[PDB]
């Protein structure tokens, strides 16, 4: 199987700037069979380039493609606001046809540390046998952020899920929710609930905590 | 104009059969191959297989072969993606796409030039169920406070959340739902507000789950001692 590796995973750029995306094939792919696609949230992908360098029908000239050995490049000469999307490469030379894992082009802005908030489970939810502890990371940039849950100083693993918003249309930040799910019995067995947040914009990791049954 | 029109969103249980369709227009259906592409929620694209309408002999990605079937009915310009027994792992967006290639009989293919709008397939053991709405109560803490609502254990998607009947929009974040191991969705909706407004301003989240005809208005207050 021909594996296509896209680099970088994310590009952070401003409108007006040049975008250079790479797609490297695990083995030789002849130029005719390498295509690029653009995908916007909640939309189908759109063909941009076919045969490594040929623009598809109605594609603007700010999009171009080039090859050098097993490295293929997609260039967006001057980013327009509509260009902040995910881009995939694909090879159609050998079966199975394969896609790269995608490169997301997001809007560059100054570093913004998250405001962190922790929420205990409601008394209402506890009546049901499950406890949800929520940690909110509000309006941060860049996307990279690490959230670690601690219950009586014990590092948690496998019992949390994170969700992130799309980049904010006004301030270009991200927000993230992390939910720690425990049984009511386990929740009642421990006292200290904390979420520790690591981000580029934070000089030291920020810890938000609460003691179960305290105000 | 070349168009690929796919069938509507599907909500199914594990073990159920399902056939999704892709009706084409604006070109000769038998002169181009059709491909099927899977995209799992928040994931990348995966090629499933291809079919040349008419000489119905389908080509599959080996990892997909045997669990899904690709077929076409040239008489009605329609391509199909079909499962005899769905798995929760089949939950994804599916796209059909027209394949373009050479005009000289080399059998070369360049890419997918026109795509269908996609069909969402949700596979879960759950039946229609309205959400439980729990407060995300603000802490006793630049003077910004956060509060919200945890919209838990509903099915299927979507839910909508507004704050103070739509009067509160600034600082609102409604997160994408996560499909829990139970087969039910969960999401949170939050808002950052001035800490001085807590206890003087009323905060209500208005949750609507149209599939279950559930409307919940939850007042969110700081927890009393």
């Amino acid at each position: 199987e021909i594996v296509l590796t896209q680099s970088p995973g994310t590009l952070s750029l401003s409108p007006g700037e040049r975008a250079t995306l790479s797609c490297r094939a695990s083995q030789s792919v002849f130029s005719t069979f390498l295509a690029w696609y653009q995908q916007k949230p909640g939309q189908a992908p759109r063909l941009l380039i076919y045969a490594a360098s040929r623009r598809a029908a109605g594609i603007p000239d700010r999009f171009s493609g080039s090859e050098s050995g097993t490295d293929f490049t997609l260039t967006i000469s001057r980013l327009e606001p509509e260009d902040f999307a995910v881009y995939y490469c694909q090879q159609s030379e050998s079966s199975p046809w394969t896609f790269g894992q995608g490169t997301k082009v997001d809007i560059k802005r100054t570093v913004a540390a998250p405001s962190v908030f922790i929420f205990p489970p409601s008394d209402e939810q506890l009546k049901s046998g499950t406890a949800s502890v929520v940690c909110l990371l509000n309006n941060f940039y860049p996307r990279e952020a690490k959230v670690q849950w601690k219950v009586d100083n014990a590092l948690q693993s496998g019992n949390s899920q994170e969700s992130v918003t799309e980049q904010d249309s006004k301030d270009s930040t991200y927000s993230l929710s992390s939910t720690l799910t425990l049984s009511k019995a386990d929740y009642e067995k421990h006292k200290v609930y904390a979420c520790e947040v690591t981000h580029q914009g934070l000089s030291s990791p920020v810890t938000k905590s609460f003691n179960r049954g305290e105000c | 104009e070349v168009q690929l029109v796919q069938s509507g969103a599907e909500v199914k249980m594990p073990g159920e059969s399902l056939r999704i369709s892709c009706k084409v227009s604006g070109y000769n259906f038998v002169k181009f191959w059709i491909a099927w592409v899977r995209q799992k929620p928040g994931k990348g694209l995966e090629w499933m297989g291809v079919i040349h309408p008419g000489d119905s002999d389908s080509t599959y990605n080996p990892s997909f072969q045997g669990h899904v079937s690709i077929s076409a009915d040239k008489s009605i310009n329609t391509a199909y993606l079909q499962w005899n027994s769905l798995k929760a792992s089949d939950t994804a967006m599916y796209f059909c796409a027209r394949v373009v290639g050479d005009r000289e009989g080399f059998g070369y293919h360049y890419g997918l030039d026109v795509w269908g709008q996609g069909t969402t397939v949700t596979v879960s053991s759950a039946s229609t169920k309205g959400p439980s709405v729990f407060p995300l109560a603000p802490s006793s803490k630049g003077g910004t406070a956060a509060l919200g609502c945890l919209v838990k254990d509903y099915f299927p998607e979507p839910v909508t959340v507004s704050w103070n009947s739509g009067a509160l929009t600034s600082g609102v974040h409604t997160f994408p739902a996560v499909l829990q191991s139970s087969g039910l969705y969960s999401l949170s909706s939050v808002v950052t507000v001035p800490s001085s407004s807590l206890g003087t301003q009323t905060y209500i989240c208005n949750v609507n789950h149209k599939p279950s005809n559930t409307k919940v208005d939850k007042r969110v207050e700081p927890k009393s001692c």
